[PDB]
DNA sequence: TCAGCGGTACCCAATTCGCCCTATAGGCAT
DNA sequence: ATGCCTATAGGGCGAATTGGGTACCGCTGA
């Protein structure tokens, strides 16, 4: 009912930071509420019996309504002392193994709290042996290890090739590729919004072929809108927008036939802006030059005064027709084209094959690749009279080009919404293509923690492999809440492990998942382990304290340490902890065949292994998960398959049986 | 020891007592959060670390005010023993003593109010480090502000370029003006450099760090005697600019004037 | 005493690719000679009895004076078939473990050679079991595994922080930072050229501080010269070039006093370039605008006719002021103001109350809310002489600016040489500053392979670490040609192994090395191993590594058992002590391998002694002659953050395991 | 071929962050 | 009292810096 809770709060220019401590239990939590109401709610939620605040705490209104208030100096909330004091308190060399190291705003609160805590109770704090971050956002929790290890957007090397991105990123428009990338780094867990994606994707699988080509015409409209807002847009950017505007009626027609209320809602959000289409069609030339600085952008008939300044230019336009023709006749070069340049003025460009067939009257102006631009006095004279009056047309053409923003800026907000909706459509049509192509299934979300996969596969590994993945199922529940996965080196024991992680993540982007059938429960935190002890066990310490009943744990090659007795002993304790205490969803890829005695020791754990058939020095890996344990070591058999000399392999097998004779 | 610079002075004096030829000084937030000095001199024993926590008494004084962590490896092959705040436990350090300090003001909000900004007090830390470096060319001193090395003073062997490091300590403009003055009148032995009065800049004139037996001593009358000698050279009266090492008291001062005047002219 | 040798050669747009085969022994080699003379020397060196060439081989002159020539189709030299055929020949899934995978130019020759070998012989050739890449340049041969592990330019994450670059890269000019980066990926091994750098760096140690500010004025002249050659250079680029030209007299003076023949040679390569500096000063304004498009680039006094067309555009404000005054007097309208408009041009604005009191000469141009703007023939005439003169003066500015390329390109070659020399000076002066700053020593090169470090340290780890690096000695020689480094995690196994690798690499950029004293021998190939794959990289090191090569094995045996890894590590350590006798560092957790110094000759037991007091532990970080005492994952586990309660169970589990073994 | 044509790397250049500085008071032993 | 000294905080200015703009790079169906 009533708790004696100690707490602290601090803010910088960025946001707020919060920490608590219960002296009854020894629970020690941390958070970074970004906005004010979240911060007010967190103080109200925890209801600390004693609350710390910095003398210069700006938004005092939050803490003017809390009890047991304490005014503290600023210097106590310094991160340097905080990190130092908390390291000494827990006996750690870093706070990376609490997953709070990269939350300095809150650690200011935690730092000030502990310095105060060690002093308020002035008692031994062995029960307070860990701090943990509770994210204010409870949609998803993704650490850097997961993004770098599951390879959602970045492979182990650091490249963006053979990622989940690269696979799903067959998006026709670039703004779709980015919205796809953001979704993967922020998997939605509003089951309603996820189902809104799953119903949209199901409806578009059939209509995906018709819409994709229309979406490819649009291009990156979102980045064009960013330049339009800055008033720095280019004519060829406005041409892409006009090209995109012409597609909106076509997209509105194709999405009208699709039976999906979210699609119909997206279709209304899409808009038309056919007024803005009409504007640009009338305003701009069908294919204008690269920059507005050149002019020759805005088509004649839009502005009459542009035509008055371009009255000289109108005479000038068929003067360039008369000069291009006369010079094409005289020289005998048909690739001869007269065009404008802001730096040099008007020039005569000829193809490189016909460049040196030009006469001596032609003076070199610009040297290009597969072209040579020239100048003559008649043009250079004509260039001057045009540059000036067409300059007052170009100044007006640039002034009218700014006025095009003034006609687009009323809808700018609606165009961004439309662009985001168009970008979202590309993503969900792209996913609808991928799901249709790869026959992905729609996973349905349940209330209790667990994933029930029917013949599921690794969504990325199956695409990059030269062999069809051996699809295998998974039955996770709070009854079967742990799997000890033993197997060979380069055996593929880390596939079924990683495939499970992607399936959850792919399910939580509302996208159809790589399996025959999946039924999944709440997975809020993904915690991962992958080799390189001063880096490896630091992550294992972070996954142990942070991981909950709902968190998906993926430990790979754990206990690669100073011996086979230190690594096993830790691995034994970690597997026990996650089965005995936390009872968290854990996927333990390991070589420790001694840990295969845990399914009989522990409740929740199951022995699985990757079947591999070895004949002589060469070997075949079935890459197929079988319920059991690895028969023996295969690094000998793999070593030859990697290319290691047979002299080493023979000597390995000769030294093996001298060591295997002991054990 | 309210000024961080005065604390720095005490810690370097403890490093000179160790006899260290390598000094590295670390500073955080203007020198308030961290004052880490690592030294390669004599390494006080784990027992000598415990009583220094409880020159040892001066270490106890900063340990009570701040959470001073001191780790020292004994000359005898041994793990260094690191005494926090009050916990002494094994540590890794080469033979020698390291004196790390947490926020100097762990229990003094008045001393935080006494702290003057973050840079002006660092400039006072620089001044102290600048003065001891001249006195002891023998010991290397590497200075870092907010974890960023500012000055690289390099240990000078006997017969080595003392002028090069002197030039680094007081700036190149001082060294150029500075004329090497080595005057011995019987028992009285003066060694150092005095900036040329005519072309001496005001900042060089402010730099007048006089060391008696390798201990910085400022006397207005000694300054007046050098200022008189400056006023003898040319009419304009600019502040005396002299860095000297003298082993000696009032009769000396009469021969500090004549001894300096003879070299100046 | 000659052999029957078979070979193949192919070229692309980039360079040449080469391969050979002796049917008597079964040796198979690969190379990529970039230039023609290297390629001619390689054919001359090998002297194959039978030589293959593609029907479309461009530089035929190489092979038209050779014997046993064979004209082959193009398709046989395709990399797709080559990789596929060679993979199934060796029985590998990749050619990464031969160090030839990223050498496609050479593999075209090798691919064509083997397809021809399988057709010439048409018998079992298991005596062909391996290929190897041997680009024995003055440059060290390093796999990208070294460059990603040593963190020369890129840390494990992919950032350029906590690198050897970041530390040594205090270079004032960007073209210095790049030449520093190339040196570190291409360590020079012409011992003469290395000593030329070491004597240069010793002499500039004192003068380093004075030169650096002068070098910061130069900027990236090298990339400006690249735009100058393309005739795409910008006025501010030419300003930086002029700013750099003004420094050459100053640098020639400072480097004249410095006693070092290589410095004096570098000082002559740099050049006075006073004549180019004078031309740029006369021509360009001190600080011109961004582009030539805008004009206002070329200063008055260079071109008389530029100043003529300018004089029209300068006779403007006074003309309009007299007009404004005369028209204000004549009309009697005091609100009459003559101003410029970028959209419409020059106008005459009168307040709306006085707008319709204006005379009949005034033609309407712009109607405003608070006024009426007009145009008159005198203005409209004056508007023409301005607008045209701007353009003609501006056109002359673009033409002169292009003409300045015709005056600069004659020296372009000499400016590139000077730029490379200036970039080299920045590197050298920066390295001299770092050596002065970080108390680095000059390592002296000996004849036989081996590194003798006296209280040496990790050049990067020492810089960013809050605590001082514990100095580490090393005695590598062809007698002590391997060290078994066991101990804890945070023992310093990987540090002492990677510190040795950097020391070699930093010694082989002619730069002063992070140690009190080093005496180093010929190291031709630096090879390193680290987890992401494993067996793949180790094989490349076994196949490529020689008596002289530096081997940096980190935890061989991260496999599938206790024995698979131990047995392999034992065979690899035996191989590199028994057969190859390469300079090898084998930092591993296998305490079982500590029975090698008694088994092998050349191997020596060392360890990073760690003394555990109470629950916590101290790592001496000091290399001691012996082996690891015990397991330390338990001691580290706490230091990683793990709850002590799980360790209390883990230590109890270890105690049961200790009773067995 | 080919003429745009959109992308893409990369060099600026105003902006942001940190460093310096000089009038502006105080300040404390005398 | 007091009078020469001294640190100080806001302001000015320079050095890093990443967004913004340009010259450059393929390149992509037609
Ligand atoms: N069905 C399959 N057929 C062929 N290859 C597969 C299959 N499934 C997975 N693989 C690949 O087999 C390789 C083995 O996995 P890999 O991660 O290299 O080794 P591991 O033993 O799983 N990892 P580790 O524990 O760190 O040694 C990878 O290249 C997988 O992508
Ligand atoms: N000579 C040294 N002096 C001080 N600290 C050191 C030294 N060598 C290593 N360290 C510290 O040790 C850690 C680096 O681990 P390192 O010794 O490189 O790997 P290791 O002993 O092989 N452990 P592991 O990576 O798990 O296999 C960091 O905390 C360094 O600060």
């Amino acid at each position: 009912r009533q708790d004696n809770l100690l707490a602290a709060i601090w803010q910088d220019s960025k946001g707020f930071g919060y920490a608590t401590l219960d002296i009854s239990s020894g629970r020690f939590r941390l958070s970074e509420p970004a906005d004010r109401e979240t911060m007010a709610a967190e103080l109200q939620r925890t209801n600390p019996a004693e609350l710390l605040y910095a003398e210069d705490f700006a938004e005092m209104s939050l803490i003017e309504g809390r009890r047991g208030l304490r005014r503290r100096p600023l210097w106590e909330f310094e991160i340097d002392t905080a990190r130092q004091q908390l390291n000494l308190q827990f006996g750690t060399r870093d706070l990376v193994g609490f997953g709070v190291e990269n939350a300095p705003r809150g650690l200011s609160a935690a730092g000030a709290l502990l310095q105060y805590a060690k002093c308020t109770q002035r008692t031994t704090l062995p029960h307070i042996r860990s701090i943990t971050m509770e994210r204010e956002q409870d949609s998803i929790i993704m650490d850097a290890a997961t993004r770098r290890n599951l390879e959602i957007t970045q492979n182990l090397a650091g490249g963006a090739e053979n990622t989940l991105a690269s696979v799903l990123d067959s998006t026709v428009t670039p703004m779709g590729s980015r919205m796809l990338k953001r979704w993967l780094h922020m998997p939605v867990r509003d089951t309603r919004v996820l189902l809104e994606r799953q119903q949209t994707i199901g409806a578009l699988q059939d209509f995906t072929a018709g819409l994709q080509p229309v979406l490819r015409q649009v291009g990156d409209l979102e980045r064009i809108l960013a330049r339009l807002a800055l008033r720095t847009a280019r004519p060829r950017d406005l041409a892409r927008m006009r090209h995109a505007f012409q597609q909106l009626p076509e997209l509105r027609a194709q999405l009208e036939t699709v039976d999906s209320a979210p699609v119909q809602a997206l279709r209304e959000k899409m808009g038309e802006f056919a007024e803005l289409r009409d504007l640009l069609e009338r305003a701009i030339i069908d294919t204008p030059p690269v920059l507005v600085r050149d002019g020759g952008v805005i088509a004649s008939g839009y502005n009459e005064e542009l035509d008055e300044w371009r009255a000289l230019a109108d005479g000038a336009t068929d003067y360039l027709e008369r000069l291009e023709v006369r010079e094409r006749e005289r020289t005998g070069l048909d690739t001869l084209k007269v065009g404008f340049n802001a730096v040099h003025g008007y020039y005569i460009q000829i193809s490189r094959g016909q460049s040196h067939l030009a006469p001596i009257n032609y003076m070199r102006r610009q040297t290009l690749k597969n072209a040579e631009r020239y100048i003559i006095p008649e043009l250079k004279e004509y260039e001057d009279k045009v540059l000036t009056s067409k300059g007052k047309a170009l100044a007006l053409e640039k002034q009218l080009y700014e006025e095009l923003f003034d006609l687009l800026l009323p809808h700018l907000e609606a165009l961004q919404q439309s662009a985001s909706a168009l970008a979202e459509l590309d993503v969900l049509v792209n996913l609808a293509e991928r799901a249709y192509t790869l026959n992905y299934t729609s996973p349905t979300f349940i209330d209790k923690p667990g994933i029930r996969i029917t013949e599921g596969r690794h969504p990325v590994v199956e695409q990059v492999l030269n062999e069809p993945f051996i699809a295998n199922p998974l039955n996770l529940s709070p009854q079967r809440r742990m799997l000890i996965i033993t197997g060979p080196n380069m055996g593929g024991k880390s596939t079924y492990m990683r495939q499970t992680a992607l399936i959850a993540l792919m399910a939580y982007i509302g996208s159809y998942v790589p399996a025959q059938k999946v039924e999944i429960g709440p997975i809020d935190r993904i915690f991962t382990r992958v080799g390189a002890f001063m880096v490896e066990m630091t992550e294992t310490a972070n996954i142990l304290h942070n991981a909950t009943e709902y968190s998906l744990v993926l430990m790979d090659e754990i206990g690669r340490g100073t011996s086979t007795y230190d690594g096993l002993s830790l691995a034994w304790a970690v597997a026990e902890n996650l089965a005995n205490k936390i009872k968290a969803l854990t996927l333990f890829a390991t070589h420790y065949f001694e840990l295969t005695q845990l399914p009989e020791k522990m409740e929740g754990v199951a022995n699985v292994h990757l079947d591999a058939l070895e004949h002589g020095d060469t070997i075949a890996f079935m890459h197929s998960v079988q319920d059991g344990a690895a028969s023996k070591s295969y690094g000998l058999a793999v070593a030859a398959l990697a290319g290691v000399p047979k002299e080493v392999i023979k000597r390995a097998r000769q030294k093996l049986r001298e060591l295997e004779s002991i054990s | 020891v309210e000024r961080p610079a005065s604390v720095v002075k005490e810690l370097v004096e403890n490093s000179l007592d160790a006899g260290a030829t390598r000094i590295d000084i670390d500073i955080e937030r203007g020198g308030a959060k961290l004052i880490r000095i690592r030294d390669n001199g004599s390494g006080i024993k784990k027992d000598e670390l415990a009583l220094a926590l409880a020159r040892g008494e001066a270490l106890a004084s900063i340990s009570s005010v701040s959470r001073l962590t001191l780790t020292s490896r004994t000359a005898e092959q041994q793990e260094a023993w690191q005494a926090y705040a009050v916990t002494v436990k094994p540590a890794a350090h080469p033979v020698g003593t390291t004196l790390e300090v947490l926020d100097l003001f762990y229990n003094t909000p008045a001393r935080r109010k006494f702290l003057r900004t973050e840079k002006t007090e660092f400039n006072h830390i620089d001044e102290i480090i600048r003065r001891i470096a001249l006195a002891r060319f023998d010991v290397t001193i590497n200075l870092s502000h907010n974890g960023k090395i500012v000055r690289q003073y390099r240990a000078v062997p006997e017969g080595g370029q003392k002028e090069r490091r002197l030039g680094a300590i007081l700036g190149t403009a001082f060294l150029e003006q500075a004329l090497a003055i080595e005057w011995q009148h019987g028992d009285l032995t003066l060694r150092g450099w005095v900036a040329d009065p005519n072309h001496t800049t005001p900042a060089l004139a402010e730099i007048q760090y006089f060391y008696v037996n390798g201990r910085m001593m400022r006397d207005r009358l000694i300054n007046h005697a050098i200022r008189q000698a400056y006023e003898d050279k040319l009419g304009a009266d600019q502040q005396p600019a002299f860095v000297l090492y003298l082993e000696i008291s009032r009769l000396v001062h009469d021969f500090i004037y004549q001894g300096v005047l003879s070299v100046l002219q």
